[PDB]
């Protein structure tokens, strides 16, 4: 009975939660109007972890929509699923605060921040514990970047003794072409190495090129390219609902990868690929699902790892499936490949299963790979970060709101840091 | 051109209550029992009573460490002077004496028992400067930082920090009381007199600053009100660590410093439960910048800056007492990380092969400390350790990374122009 | 009489608690609804069986233990077991987090907010025994609760009752089941507190326990509860030795003497060879001279180690079932023959023996045959360094970096500690090293 509340923020960071939200509800055999119906009773086992008693057997969602703009209230409203979250589980304003982050940040944040940490606040006094929030943003537009990290700089001195959930989608230029990104996107991150132990790097290059090379899609419409990252991020969070003997709470997955506070970004993968719909796959062998695994192609974030190496592999395993097959090949990878695992590191891979199944597929598997190669990532992120930067244009749209321009060399010469630390241990061996 | 950080250390002088202690038995043990020892006629070896009244008229009434060395009843610890620190020197010392006891003699060549536990701490530390625990403020001054404000005035910069565990003195070390001063009340005093010898041929004017790390925060003392939340560190493009609101005041008169600092060292948050009322707990920084501008108004004009800085670097305090966890084990806890942090840094730096990425972007005080290791300033440090066998693990680790940092390296060459 | 406590601390020593539970519960015919029928006639009263369990007005034996763990799952599954009406309610819930993966948090944080409430009860258990002997704590080395909150209650229970003899039961990790990359950290330093302050403590590795699950059991990926019957049945076997007074008891006390040389060498092995599958132990019967001769095979140990080449320093047989003096002496003096067995070389002293008359028992539905000539084997040597030696290799790989440590750190500890256990595992090694130098 540790409890999560989920705070999402942004237009993206909401359809993801309207997504995510009822894949949960759809797995754990709660449909809309909060009743439960299954197949099988490991679902009312730790359902406390997410999701929260009401009165009538009503399974009532324990989640904030924070949105600016109203529109996405209303199209959240008649959704889906949008129909069985609290009258106050929403937090809004009467504007948009556009793609400007400082506008978000400084001026409109300190507005409305105040309601959304009350409401926080009266969500804490119902539990009993709280392992750590969770956070549905991306590193994008001025709305979520902006307000999502003032509510992790403010929570984190209100509940210092917790460990810092976010889902952050990296953008890149395929998916959109607003020049102003990569700007928003280095300064908002150096925001969340230091006030966040635990985020996963989705990103959207490999989403599209996934979703244009492997998928023979052409026009790859945000309602699918929301339906790898949904499914992703559940089974990342698999764990924490269901018993298991692997990591049940935050801190065990922060402790288990986690090496240093600053190297806390992952590379989270998926063995098949689904599109919308009711389309099937043949079935998977367990040794051709783990080869499959390794390989670059599925990978959700753009750097290659057969570039660099690993350093913790925890992996997840669904369906129903005999406990011998999954530990004979696994070994065998670990032993082939002659260098790409850290040596100083004893014991890296570690593996677990589950037995309910995906909806509709009844094998996958899932891993939250944390690698030193991810570098390529924030490598590419200078080189569009210098090139604007060195004839400073664009400044006038940021300065002219209460920024200087210390700020943004020191998040250029955080991101080089950072980028230097992770290749260090690319050569230093035991 | 080249330089190198050198090191200094300080014992601290035994407090009254330990020092009875100390007096009740390492006296006899260290005159007339395991230091000389007696002809095979000795009646008694160690139990006698003749010390104060160590001991009942009867039975032993606790058990003993060794053939009656020690323990001879019950109390909270035996906190005797067993394992010390030796200053036989100002060029060297030696950890954990050999021979101290008879035990140790028994304990070679015999049976492999208790063996290899001090013949492999045979190790000789050879330090720059050494210290005795009689010395004054005065004593210290005139070799640990008189060469330094020597070359602060001609232009290079200087550093200084505190180092140690709880219990060893720091604040008074550096920061003084009310009564004692420090070492920065004696700075400032020669200061103003070589700005007196010093002036009608050279004006110098002198900046004031003063900064906490409390929390992993940033706050100055020297004006409250300041939200921590507003302060924060930031970078320019040429690798400058300038924070944002800093007050910076300026003094004119000595009395007029002085009271500042005073004021501003009234706020600082600290213990007030045990006899231990000076116990910081949080780190600070004091920095003085002081300016040249020359006279003679004609060719030669050595228009030079220069700043110097004080560190004052809470403690590290272990599991040992500190009740009320929680709230003593968080402020406890932020500060281990600083000091972790600072600990890796150096680690880090003194190899020679991973100098390519000398973590210093961490918690906050290793990264106020960017200048200060390998910078363009000199070095002294001030570590303050105690030597009662009571904190022994204490001493060791500190005195090891005393070891550790002697040998960095950082190129200077003034802040000259024209 | 000699009323032993146990305690059950982390989640690995509620299982293996419940376990043993349920097996002292069916060997002595007390039902698992607390009755049984030999007190029917007896009653009540200072039998041997009586040391562990105890009498109330009803006749329900409660059992004298109580149970330890953060987590209320495993706590709740128990009481959601099937020995509700056995412990009395009183097992320490926990309605708050756990140390999770961590000693520093379950030492300072978390474990002083409960240890009041331990230190209650277990005063409130050990008041009720006249003859309180001592206590037998269940912990596991590269654990959370396990690692820090057994090596807090020690302390603390050493303390407030002065000198009594405490044994632990380890459960030392293995790569095969690790749920963490950790585990050294926590072992070094819960070794480093618990050493100087336990009487001895005994090696269960579960890659030796997995193996030989592997092996003679024929059961190819075996779960926790094979692991966890084949464990119980080596803490019955040590501890079927306070229960009884039959003749030629060999109390279990009076082990202690013939096994701790100094009090930081104390940690033996366990061998164990009645073991074979229940549906292919017939067409066969053992006979003792070969049950002996088995124990000392390499392939039969529960800490991975080479006996041969090292060097012996006492040993002591523990036999179970129908053994006649007679056949003993003889498999004894066929066994000292062999060469490739050395003792110390300032101990011959030689096997000492004990036997107890009674037959061994496994839980109905269980997968070990009913062997009645069950035989156990504690022996310390100076092969068992060579385990410390690992895991101090490991602690080389992974401190060069200083990775993790600021997990530890952020809890309230210096970074001194992690530096003063290596060094105090190190003069262990060098001790075992040095002891089993030649006499000259
Ligand atoms: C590859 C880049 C983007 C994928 C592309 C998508 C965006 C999109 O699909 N979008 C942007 C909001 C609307 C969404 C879809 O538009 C087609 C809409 C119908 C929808 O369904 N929106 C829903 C998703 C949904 C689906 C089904 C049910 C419920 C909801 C959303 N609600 C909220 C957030 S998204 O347009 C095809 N974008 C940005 C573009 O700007 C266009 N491409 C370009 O400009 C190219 C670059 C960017 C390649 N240029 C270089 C020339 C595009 C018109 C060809
Ligand atoms: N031999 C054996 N080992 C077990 C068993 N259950 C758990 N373990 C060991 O326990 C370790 C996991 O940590 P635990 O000792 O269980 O710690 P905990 O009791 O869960 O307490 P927390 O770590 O705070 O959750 C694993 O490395 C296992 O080796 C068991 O049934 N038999
Ligand atoms: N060299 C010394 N001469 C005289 N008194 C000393 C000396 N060193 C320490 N003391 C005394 O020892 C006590 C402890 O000093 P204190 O200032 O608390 O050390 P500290 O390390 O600065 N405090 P803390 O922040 O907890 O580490 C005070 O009463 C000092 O006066
Ligand atoms: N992967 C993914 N990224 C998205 C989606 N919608 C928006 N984004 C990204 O988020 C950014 C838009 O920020 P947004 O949240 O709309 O700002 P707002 O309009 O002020 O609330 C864009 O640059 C996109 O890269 C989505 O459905 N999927
Ligand atoms: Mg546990």
């Amino acid at each position: 009975m540790r409890e999560i509340v989920h705070i999402q923020a942004g237009q993206c960071g909401n359809q993801i939660g309207a997504k995510f939200w009822e894949v949960i509800s759809d797995e754990h055999g709660i449909d809309p109007t909060g009743s439960y119906h299954g197949d099988s009773d490991l679902q009312l086992e730790r359902i406390n972890v997410y999701y929260n008693e009401a009165t009538g057997n009503k399974y009532v969602p324990r989640a904030i929509l924070v949105d600016l703009e109203p529109g996405t209230m209303d199209s959240v409203r008649s959704g889906p699923f949008g129909q069985i979250f609290r009258p106050d589980n929403f937090v809004f304003g009467q504007s948009g605060a556009g793609n400007n982050w400082a506008k978000g940040h400084y001026t409109e944040g300190a507005e409305l921040v105040d309601s959304v940490l009350d409401v926080v606040r009266k969500e804490s006094e119902s539990c009993d514990c709280l392992q750590g929030f969770q956070l549905t943003h991306s590193l994008g537009g001025g709305t979520g970047s902006g307000m999502g990290t003032l509510l992790i700089s403010k929570i984190r001195e209100e509940y210092p003794d917790r460990i810092m959930n976010t889902f952050s989608v990296m953008p890149s230029p395929k998916v959109s072409d607003t020049v102003v990104e990569p700007y928003n996107a280095t300064l908002s991150v150096h925001q969340l190495v230091e006030n966040t132990d635990e985020t996963y790097c989705i990103d959207n290059e490999a989403l599209y090129d996934i979703c244009f090379r492997t998928l023979k899609l052409t026009t790859p419409t945000y309602g699918d390219l929301n339906h790898l990252v949904s499914a992703t991020m559940s089974g990342v969070t698999t764990c924490l609902r269901f018993p298991g003997q692997l990591n049940a709470d935050l801190r065990k997955l922060a402790v288990n990868m986690v090496p240093f506070p600053r190297l806390h970004f992952f590379m989270p993968g998926f063995a098949p690929l689904t599109s919308r719909g009711s389309q099937q796959y043949r079935a998977l062998t367990v040794p051709e699902l783990t080869q499959q695994m390794f390989d670059s192609k599925n990978m959700m974030a753009a750097c290659d790892p057969r570039h660099g190496r690993y350093l913790t592999v925890a992996a997840i395993f669904r369906g129903r499936m005999s406990m011998k097959e999954v530990d004979e090949q696994m070994l065998n990878v670990q032993n082939k490949n002659s260098s790409y695992f850290v040596e100083w590191i004893p014991n890296n891979v570690k593996t677990a299963v589950c037995d309910i199944p995906p909806r509709g597929l009844k094998m996958s598997a899932t891993f939250i790979g944390n690698s030193t190669a991810i570098q390529e990532l924030f490598k590419r992120i200078s080189e569009q970060f210098t090139a604007m930067f060195r004839r400073k244009a664009f400044l006038h749209w940021y300065t002219g709101e209460g920024m200087d321009e210390m700020e943004f060399t020191e998040a250029e010469s955080n991101m080089n840091d950072l980028v230097s630390e992770y290749q260090q241990y690319q050569d230093a061996t035991a | 051109k080249q330089s190198s950080i050198s090191v200094a250390v300080r014992v601290r002088p035994f407090t009254e209550a330990e020092s009875n202690r100390l007096v009740k038995i390492d006296n006899d043990d260290v005159f007339l029992g395991d230091g000389c020892l007696t002809s095979d006629n000795n009646n008694n070896n160690n139990n006698s009573n003749s010390n104060g009244n160590g001991n009942g008229n009867g039975s032993s009434a606790a058990n003993s460490s060794g053939a009656s060395t020690s323990r001879r009843a019950i109390f909270n610890t035996l906190g005797g002077l067993r394992k010390i620190i030796n200053v036989v020197d100002d060029r060297m010392l030696i950890f954990d004496p050999p021979e101290t006891n008879p035990l140790t003699k028994m304990q070679r060549n015999a049976f492999p028992n208790s063996f290899k536990g001090s013949r492999i701490r045979e190790h000789r530390f050879v330090f720059d400067r050494l210290f005795d625990e009689d010395c004054t403020q005065d004593q210290v001054y005139r070799n640990t930082t008189q060469p330094l404000l020597d070359s602060v005035l001609d232009g290079y910069n200087a550093t200084v920090f505190a180092y140690g565990a709880t219990g060893c003195g720091k604040t008074h070390t550096i920061s003084g009381t009310p009564e004692d001063p420090g070492v920065i009340f004696l700075t400032m005093k020669e200061l103003y007199n070589r700005i007196e010898e010093l002036k009608d041929t050279k004006i110098i004017d002198i900046s004031l600053s003063y900064l906490e790390i409390y929390n992993e925060t940033i706050r100055d003392l020297l004006n409250p009100m300041t939200q921590c939340k507003n302060l924060v560190i930031r970078e320019d493009a040429n690798n400058k660590i300038s924070v944002s609101n800093l007050s910076r005041h300026r003094p004119n008169s000595v009395e007029e410093v002085m009271q500042l600092i005073l004021e501003g060292n009234k706020n600082r948050t600290c213990s007030p439960t045990e006899a231990n009322a000076t116990s910081s707990r949080s780190h600070a920084v004091l920095q003085i910048n002081v300016i040249q501008k020359d006279r003679t108004g004609d060719i030669t004009e050595e228009h030079t800056f220069a700043t110097l800085s004080i560190i004052d670097l809470a403690g590290s305090e272990r599991a040992a007492a500190t009740k009320n966890r929680g709230a003593r084990l968080n402020e406890g806890a932020n500060i281990n990380k600083s000091l972790l942090a600072l600990g890796n840094c150096i680690n880090a730096l003194c190899d020679p092969r991973r100098r390519n990425h000398v973590p210093y972007r961490d918690s906050k005080l290793t990264r106020l400390l960017k200048f200060s290791l390998g910078g363009n300033c000199k070095t002294v440090m001030i570590v303050c350790v105690s030597p009662s066998s009571q904190h022994y693990d204490e001493t060791l680790n500190t005195l090891k990374y005393a070891d550790r940092a002697k040998e960095i390296k950082t190129k200077l060459i003034r802040n000259q122009h024209n | 009489m000699r009323e032993c406590i146990s305690i059950h601390v982390g989640q690995a020593g509620v299982q293996i608690g419940n376990a043993c539970w349920e097996l002292y519960c069916l060997e002595h015919g007390i039902q698992p609804d607390g009755q049984m029928p030999s007190d029917k006639t007896i009653g009540g009263g200072d039998d041997s069986f009586n040391t562990f369990f105890s009498e109330t007005g009803a006749g329900k034996h409660v059992p004298r233990a109580v149970f330890v763990d953060l987590e209320p799952t495993v706590i709740d599954e128990v009481r959601t077991g099937t020995y509700r009406q056995l412990f009395h309610p009183e097992q320490l819930i926990t309605g708050k987090e756990d140390a999770a993966n961590n000693y520093a948090r379950g030492h300072y944080t978390i474990g002083k907010e409960i240890i009041d409430l331990v230190l209650d009860r277990i005063r409130k258990l050990a008041d009720q025994c006249t003859g309180l002997q001592g206590f037998l704590v269940f912990h596991s080395f590269g654990g959370g609760t396990g690692s820090g909150f057994t090596s807090l209650l020690m302390e603390r229970l050493s303390v407030d009752y002065g000198k009594k003899s405490k044994l632990e039961f380890s459960i030392y990790p293995a790569p095969q089941v690790s749920t963490a990359v950790v585990e050294p950290y926590n072992s070094i330093l819960t070794t480093h507190t618990t050493l100087e302050h336990s009487d001895c403590a005994f090696m269960v590795d579960n890659e030796a326990i997995y193996d030989i699950c592997r092996r003679n059991l024929d059961i190819e990926r075996p779960t926790y509860t094979n692991l966890n019957r084949l464990i119980s049945q080596i803490v019955s076997s040590i501890t079927a030795s306070l229960r009884f007074d039959g003749a030629l008891n060999v109390d279990l006390t009076e082990f202690q003497t013939n096994l701790v040389p100094y009090p930081r060498i104390h940690f033996p092995l366990a061998t164990y060879a009645p073991v074979i599958s229940a549906e292919k132990a017939y067409h066969e019967q053992l006979s003792v001279a070969e049950i002996t001769n088995a124990c000392f095979e390499p392939a039969n140990q529960m800490v991975k180690c080479d006996p041969r080449h090292g060097k012996y320093m006492a040993c002591c047989l523990l036999y179970r079932g129908d053994v006649v003096p007679k056949d003993v002496n003889a498999a004894i003096a066929t066994i000292k023959t062999k060469r490739s067995i050395q003792f110390v070389d300032w101990c011959p002293t030689g096997f000492k023996v004990g036997i107890n008359y009674q037959p061994p028992t496994v839980v109905p539905g269980g997968d070990l045959a009913k062997v009645q000539r069950a035989v156990c084997m504690l022996s310390n040597t100076t092969a068992i360094a060579e385990a410390w030696a690992r895991l101090d290799h490991k602690f080389d790989l992974m401190y060069a970096k200083r990775a993790f440590v600021h997990w530890y750190v952020g809890e309230g500890m210096e970074e001194g500690e992690f530096s003063e256990a290596r060094e105090d595992m190190a003069a262990l090694e060098k001790d075992y090293e040095e002891v089993g130098v030649d006499s000259v």
